[PDB]
């Protein structure tokens, strides 16, 4: 079958963020990194890359878990809790 | 009905939320679906510099009923979560020894 | 390799021995019948049909 | 007796775990009560 | 659910076929399909209306027409061999 | 000075055997949802949907298939018909 | 509460708490439940005629009023 692994996750998550435009720039990225301050988002560009994130992994978020997510590790470990890839 | 809060972005955020996922479902084909996300982004931000809170709240109830005309029937789900195809199909069962209701016979 | 194995079970069961017993021993014996009726004219167990005449 | 059978049989010969054994009803509902049912169907059906 | 569904259908369909399988095995005294073909253009029209009216609402519900057709899409829960 | 008498060593019932553990958790709403719904009648009371239900299924449904069963007894006849043929009675 | 026959039976309860009817299939999926498939928590009170509210009961669908798809349905 195919496994993932956090690795990937990882891989994942700043190749998405690499090829969005309107955060500051390509390389203040770690998973450490706040989307709200460090990467330079608006309230709602933070709402364009979770429906980017939701759909790169192929699963839904309700909305009382999308707003909560607002770090980099937050995100990968939120996305890696669930069994469906 | 509110300024700039934490409250008004829950909404608001959820609301951006919506109409992007149900957008998602009406365009079959990609950037026709992408121009138009691009559109309604731009709705987004012409707004969200009102200081009032009447016409932000009128705007606001309106909005929510424009987006709630365009809603769809079938929306898209991944199978093997709550509207899905692949929703609990093989259930693990839990692990229980059998609890025993008769001194004679199991 | 392929799929994973569990424990070894007899084929012969118990309930099987019972059923397949039971169900092959009532069709030899309605052949047995068959048998019987051409050569004595009447089944085995009419013999032990012994009711009273209707007079 | 009896009661000390069955509480060490449900609490826990005691300790071993096979499977040859004969509850108190089998040996008039399989020998008396079952061939019975048979005889009533062969009787029914060679009577008909 | 949609199990019960689409054998619910089946079963109203089933009552239909029971109502019609009563008036053949009245009007003909036979459910044999060659002693019932062989009469059957002697029978009065007003029984054969009934007759087929009850056979059909029974195969309009098993083959799935417009009155009943809800638990074919219904039934896509079970797996795609089947 | 009137006590049942001296030699009667009464003791206390019990029922004999195994306690066996409770293999199922209650439930205190559903207990109470069927508690009030088994006995239902006693709070039961008459009302217009009550008084509608009641004469539509005990007075108004035996009337109307009485007068379908009442008119309907030796009309039809279906055993043996051809074309051109009555299959009533009268 | 809200549905014609729940007002019926209204004066024949005493001492049940009549609860508001909601289906329990328009709740949330995503709120965790003690059963996810009932969606239900443990000791939640139970409405009259609950069997109509409950997961294993029609699908009642959200996307049209009743009265418009029945318009609808007679005019195709
Ligand atoms: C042909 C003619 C046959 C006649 C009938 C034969 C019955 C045999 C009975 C028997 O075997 O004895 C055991 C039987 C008790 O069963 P048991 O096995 O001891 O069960 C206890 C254990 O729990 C059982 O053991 P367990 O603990 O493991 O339990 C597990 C349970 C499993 O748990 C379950 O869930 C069971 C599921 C339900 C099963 C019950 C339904 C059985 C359906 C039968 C199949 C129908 C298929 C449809 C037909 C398709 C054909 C076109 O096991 C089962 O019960 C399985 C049952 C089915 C097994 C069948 C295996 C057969 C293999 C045969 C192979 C053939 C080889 C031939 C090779 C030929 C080579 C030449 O004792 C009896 O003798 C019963 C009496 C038999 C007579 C019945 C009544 C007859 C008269 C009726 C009255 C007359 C009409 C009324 C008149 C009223 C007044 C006017
Ligand atoms: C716990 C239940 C107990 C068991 C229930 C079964 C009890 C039997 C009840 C049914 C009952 C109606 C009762 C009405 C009140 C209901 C009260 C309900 C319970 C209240 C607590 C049906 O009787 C009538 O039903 C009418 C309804 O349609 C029909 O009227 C119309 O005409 C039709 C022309 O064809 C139309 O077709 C139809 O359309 C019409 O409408 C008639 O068919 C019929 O007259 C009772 O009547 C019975 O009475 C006896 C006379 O003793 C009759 O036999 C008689 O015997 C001699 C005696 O004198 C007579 O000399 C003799 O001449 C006669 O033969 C019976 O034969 C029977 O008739
Ligand atoms: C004249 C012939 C030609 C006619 C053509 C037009 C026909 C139109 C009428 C068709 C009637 C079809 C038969 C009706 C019974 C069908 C029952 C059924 O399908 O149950 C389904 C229901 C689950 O359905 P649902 O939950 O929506 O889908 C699940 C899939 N996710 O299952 C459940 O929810 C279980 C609980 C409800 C079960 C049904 C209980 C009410 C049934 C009432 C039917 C009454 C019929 C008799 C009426 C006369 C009585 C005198
Ligand atoms: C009779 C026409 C009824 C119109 C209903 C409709 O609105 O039809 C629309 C469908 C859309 O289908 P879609 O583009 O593949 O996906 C869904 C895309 N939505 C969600 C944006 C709609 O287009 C068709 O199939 C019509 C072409 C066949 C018409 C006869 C030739």
């Amino acid at each position: 079958a195919h496994v993932l692994t956090k690795d990937m996750i990882q891989e994942r998550i700043v190749a998405l963020l690499e090829s969005f435009d309107k955060v500051n720039d390509a390389k203040n990225i770690t998973a450490t990194a706040n989307l709200t301050s460090d990467l330079g988002l608006d309230s709602l560009d933070v709402v364009e890359v979770v429906m980017a994130i939701e759909e790169e992994f192929g699963l839904e978020i309700p909305d009382h878990d999308a707003d909560e997510i607002k770090t980099v590790q937050q995100a990968i470990d939120y996305v890696s809790a669930q069994p469906a890839a | 009905p509110v300024p700039f809060s934490a409250a008004n972005k829950k909404l608001v955020t959820s609301m951006y939320r919506q109409s992007l996922k149900l957008a998602r479902n009406w365009i079959s084909n990609r950037q026709l679906f992408r121009q138009k996300a691009v559109e309604i982004r731009h709705k987004f931000d012409q707004n969200a510099q009102i200081s009032n809170p009447r016409l932000l709240a009128r705007t606001l109830d309106e909005t929510r009923a424009h987006l709630y005309e365009f809603r769809h029937p079938d929306p898209i789900v991944p199978p093997s979560f709550p509207g899905g195809t692949k929703y609990e199909r093989n259930v693990p069962p839990r692990m229980e020894k059998i609890m025993q209701h008769n001194l004679y016979e199991p | 390799h392929g799929p994973e194995l569990t424990p070894a079970v007899p084929f012969f069961q118990p309930y099987v021995l019972k059923w397949a017993g039971v169900s092959l021993g009532l069709v030899a014996f309605y052949q047995f019948n068959s048998s019987y009726e051409a050569k004595n004219g009447h089944t085995w167990v009419e013999t032990f049909f012994h009711p009273k005449s209707r007079e | 007796l009896k009661d000390y059978y069955y509480n060490g049989r449900r609490i826990l010969w005691e300790i071993k775990r096979e499977g040859a054994e004969k509850e108190d009803w089998v040996n008039q509902m399989y020998f008396l009560y079952a061939p019975s049912l048979i005889l009533l169907l062969i009787v029914m059906v060679y009577k008909s | 659910k949609s199990a019960l569904s689409a054998v619910l259908m089946n079963r109203f369909g089933d009552a239909f076929f029971v109502l019609g399988l009563c008036v053949i095995a009245y009007v003909f005294g036979t459910l044999n399909y060659s002693t019932i073909f062989a009469t059957a253009y002697l029978i009065n029209t007003d029984l054969l209306v009934l007759i087929m009216l009850a056979l059909f609402i029974a195969a309009m519900a098993k083959s799935a027409q417009f009155g009943l057709h809800n638990w074919l899409t219904l039934a896509m829960e079970g797996p795609t061999p089947v | 000075e009137l006590k049942p008498s001296s030699a009667i060593q009464r003791g206390p019932l019990n029922k004999g055997g195994w306690d066996a553990p409770h293999a199922l958790h209650n439930d205190g709403a559903i207990d109470r949802y069927a508690h009030w719904r088994t006995f239902y009648q006693e709070r039961f009371k008459y009302t217009r949907a009550t008084g509608k239900s009641t004469l539509i299924f005990l007075v108004a449904f035996p009337a109307l298939i009485g007068y379908v069963a009442y008119q309907s007894e030796g009309l039809f006849e279906f055993a043996g018909k051809r074309r051109g043929e009555s299959v009533t009675t009268r | 509460i809200r549905a014609s026959f729940d007002k019926a039976e209204e004066p024949m309860l005493g001492d049940y708490p009549d609860i508001d009817p909601f289906p329990a299939q328009l709740k949330n999926p995503y709120k965790k439940y003690d059963d996810q498939q009932d969606r239900r928590n443990l000791e939640e009170p139970l409405s009259v005629n609950d069997d109509l509210y409950d997961m294993w009961s029609p699908d009642r669908f959200t996307h049209f009023k009743n009265q418009d798809a029945l318009k609808y349905f007679i005019g195709f």
